[PDB]
RNA sequence: UGCUGAAAGCAUCUAAGCACGAAACUUGCCCCGAGAUGAGUUCUCCCUGACCCUUUAAGGGUCCUGAAGGAACGUUGAAGA
RNA sequence: CGAUGUCGGCUCAUCACAUCCUGGGGCUGAAGUAGGUCCCAAGGGUAUGGCUGUUCGCCAUUUAAAGUGGUACGCGAGCUGGGUUUAGAACGUCGUGAGACAGUUCGGUCCCUAUCUGCCGUGGGCGCUGGAGAACUGAGGGGGGCUGCUCCUAGUACGAGA
RNA sequence: GUGAAGAGGGAAACAACCCAGACCGCCAGCUAAGGUCCCAAAGUCAUGGUUAAGUGGGAAACGAUGUGGGAAGGCCCAGACAGCCAGGAUGUUGGCUUAGAAGCAGCCAUCAUUUAAAGAAAGCGUAAUAGCUCACUGGUCGAGUCGGCCUGCGCGGAAGA
């Protein structure tokens, strides 16, 4: 589950080297978040050229899970770790310049074109 | 709507007609005076 | 009129008007009725078998048979 | 009432057809026109239609007064007919409705289109106007009711379906 | 217009191409035999008795065996009595299969779901568990505080208790059917169905408005 | 909220009349129901002979003649404290 | 007074209606977007974390709303015992002093083998008055009820632009 | 006075209110309190009277031609109140102030002409105007009609587990 205090890896670059989530986001009295859901997050560690501090609260996507991909032919799309990407809550997008390796092709899909077009080759 | 006890003579210039069972107050010599009594 | 009736599930309560009771509950309504001024005690039951109360001009006694109550 | 003394006389170009249920009036101005007051009883004759008390029916002394009230507004109906209650104040704003068919634009995602009550028909002289042809006092009126609906007159342009009120006022809309 | 007895022999998926897997539950429908069509010199109303099944020729008891005498030499196990609705049946014709469903497609089921025992106090009632430490003990599972206190000071009814469960009549409305073959005798339904393996139901073309 | 309209020749959405008006009320929608003594209906299967003794709705026997189906028996179950 | 557990938690719930949300109507200093603000309707819906036993409050952040109150401020032969609280300690205040202090902080054991009512499931016996096997009605009885995000309608309507 | 220091009951059920107050019976009469459409024994009895509402069977200031009683008063058969009609002008483009005001921002005059009749205005609306209301008189309409007061009975203001 991805939740309350769920600690996540960034695919964002030059970004926060330690990050726990807050909340859920989408829906009333909703339940857990998965790939494709953007949920509010806290900085703990931040890097020397971070832009941002401790006690500093963001929103992340989540690009990646060990649960993976779900209903695309019966079977499931694996992977084997929880990744995000942070984003900027005043200029919408991430918020750093580019994004680490090609992330997941469900962003070329029908929601998140603006990003695809940042830096991923899918 | 807000509820009173009467008109009590409030403005000449209104008929007091029943409308539906009830009174409707309604007047051009007085402003915003609108009242369900008579 | 309003026929308050307590259907055995806690506080569950229907009402009723005396249009309602006659367009669709018309031999019910007198029966709920009647049943309050019958004698007290095992003798009530005995006069309530009796009552038998039909509506639209139709019965299950063609054969037995219902002639007209006249003074 | 005290208007028995004026029972109002047919017209020469006016017929009226005799029934038990729904009695009918005809004139060059409205034709299949009907009249039904069932808490009264008609006296009718070659050249008059009076209303008295019914059997077993009570009355205050009121019902012949309002069966009156139809014939009244019937006998100019049929042989002149009403005033036109129906304008759009608004300059982008359109109507085109023709006989039993309504095309009217008031800023909506539909032309109206309604589908009238019987005996009532409806015309536009004009691209702002619309003229309902019938001789039926409440139905020319509740038409008009329904035609009005959309888009209300506002204190603030009145851009709406023109209509009258004693408290009808404009509004200084001062802001800022 | 009427409805089929048939037998549920389990679920699968069927997919579409490049994918989608259109999960599919997979029933086999024998032919039912037909018993009696009413309102020809039997009873005022239209109705046919669709039947399914013969029994053993040594188990089947007289009461059954005269009952179904009339239709013939085996006893049928049941009659299935369906009032005819925008149609009409005869005492001659084929013995009605799935051809029932080869143009209309949409349809709605009716039978008994979650035939599993007696499940556990909380494992049926979808109940909220107590603290498993910080003191609290022997209450965890148990049904709870069953009231309050005078005023009311009674149990309701339509509240949650023990006791044996499942087995019971539900109807499903809104299926689509993806194949059907009157010569192997399968019904092929989008979705899932009450009852487990086995389960008998009934399937009838949809009437809802 | 309106149209038509009155007792009260006016007036008014109401008295007659007609046009609407909410998740509330009614219908539609799913299930339960003959402890329904207030025991409804339809089909199938089974049973229609006498006599002694006794002032006897109390039985004690005899010849003649009857079960449909259940219970029991287990082997067992996706039945079940 | 030959006894009647009291604020808090977890769990199980219910009633009111001066309506917070939802369905609607109306006034406005209702332009539009909103706010201010009242009445028809009680069928349905209505808060998480840091501090604190917290009721309450202070902050942080979510949400269709974060509505108010009854019921011995609901539910310890329901479980718990954080708070209120003796028996221990210590600082202060008071007293000659023992000692007192709803001054303060710390610490502080919770009994149980079920008649009748209530409620779920499930038998025997008896009732349907000839018997045995299956299918079917209907006096009555319950269940349900939406809601974010975005674009097209439309950057149209409205307004000096926003 | 009555219970606590008595019975009987009745008021639906409390000790006391209401009536009664105990020696005991009787297939006897007469009554009190209270009851007499029905449950439930006995009048849906007979006289006129007030209320019009499920009031009776909770809720105030305040307020009301809701409904009766009553005296005086306005409008009234050379004619009434509502409605329909005629209208509601003319001198006048005023005069002083001031930058200014088509009755309707101050004070100055409030007269005369006309007509059935009136004001350069009692009250709104508006620019400073406009547009309306009110005074008032006869034609049509017509015999009762209304305001204020004193009072009897009802009524609205209004929610709870």
């Amino acid at each position: 589950m991805i939740q309350e205090q769920t600690m996540l890896n960034v695919a964002d670059n030059s970004g926060a080297r330690r990050v726990m989530c807050i909340k859920v986001l989408g829906g009333s009295h909703r339940r857990y978040a998965g790939v494709g859901d953007i949920i509010k997050i806290t900085i703990k560690e931040a890097i020397p050229r971070g832009k941002v501090k401790k006690g500093d609260v963001l929103k992340a996507v989540v690009v990646r899970t060990k649960k993976g991909v779900r209903r695309p032919d019966g079977s499931v799309i694996r992977f084997d770790g929880n990744a995000c990407v942070l984003l900027n809550n005043n200029s919408e997008q991430p918020i750093g310049t580019r994004i680490f390796g090609p992330v997941t092709r469900e962003l070329r899909s029908e929601k998140f074109m603006k990003i695809i077009s940042l830096a991923p080759e899918v | 709507m807000k509820v009173r006890a009467s008109v009590k003579k409030l403005c000449r210039n209104c008929k007091i007609v029943k409308r539906d069972g009830v009174i409707r107050v309604i007047c051009s010599a007085e402003p915003k005076h609108k009242q369900r009594q008579g | 009129k309003v026929y308050y009736h307590h259907t055995g599930h806690i506080g569950g309560i229907k009402q009723a008007t005396f249009e309602e009771m006659i367009a669709r509950r018309p031999e019910r309504v007198i029966e709920i009725a009647v049943k309050g001024m019958l004698p007290k005690g095992p003798l009530g039951r005995a006069m309530f078998r009796k009552l038998k109360v039909y509506a639209g001009n139709e019965h299950n006694h063609a054969a037995q048979q219902p002639q007209v109550l006249d003074i | 009432s005290r208007v028995a003394k004026a029972p109002v006389v047919v017209p020469a170009g006016v017929d009226v057809k005799i029934n038990g249920q729904v009695i009918t009036i005809k004139g060059k101005n409205g034709e299949l026109t009907r009249t039904l007051n069932d808490a009264v009883e008609v006296k009718h004759a070659d050249n008059t239609l009076t209303f008295g008390p019914r059997d077993g029916y009570a009355d205050g002394w009121a019902q012949a007064g309002t069966a009156r009230a139809l014939l009244n507004s019937m006998v100019i109906g049929v042989t002149e007919g009403f005033t036109k209650k129906l304008q759009l104040v608004g300059v982008g704003y359109r109507a085109a409705v023709k006989g039993n068919v309504i095309n009217l634009s008031l800023g909506f995602s539909h032309p109206v289109d309604h589908q009238l009550p019987a005996g009532i028909t409806a015309e536009c002289p004009t691209q702002t106007e619309i003229v309902l042809k019938g001789a039926d006092k409440q139905v020319i009126g509740q038409v008009a009711a329904d035609l009005r609906a959309y888009r209300r007159p506002e204190p603030y342009k009145g851009k709406g379906v023109r209509y009258a009120d004693e408290v009808v006022r404009t509004k200084e809309a001062k802001k800022k | 217009m009427i409805g089929l007895v048939g037998k549920k022999v389990g679920m699968t998926r069927i997919f579409t191409e490049d994918g989608v897997s259109i999960p599919v539950t997979v029933i086999e429908v024998e032919a039912n035999r037909v018993t009696q069509v009413k309102d020809l010199a039997n009873d005022g109303y239209r109705a046919i008795q669709v039947t399914t099944g013969a029994k053993k020729a040594n188990r089947v008891t007289k009461p059954e065996a005269g009952h179904f005498a009339k239709a013939g030499v085996e006893a049928g196990r049941g009659l299935w009595e369906f009032r005819l609705a925008e149609g009409e049946e005869f005492t001659v014709g084929q013995s009605i299969s799935v051809e029932l469903f080869a143009d209309v497609k949409k349809v709605d089921v009716t039978g008994t779901s979650k035939g599993k025992g007696f499940a556990g106090t909380v494992k049926r009632w979808n109940f909220r568990t107590q603290d498993a430490t910080h003191g609290n003990s022997l209450s965890h599972r148990v049904p709870g505080s069953i009231g309050q206190n005078q005023t009311p000071g009674k149990v309701f009814k339509g509240k949650k208790m023990a006791g044996q469960m499942g087995n019971e009549r539900v109807t499903v409305q809104s299926l689509d059917v993806v194949r059907v073959d009157a010569e192997r005798n399968l019904l092929l339904v989008k979705g899932a169905v009450p009852g487990a393996t086995g389960s008998d139901l009934i399937v009838k073309p949809a009437v809802k408005a």
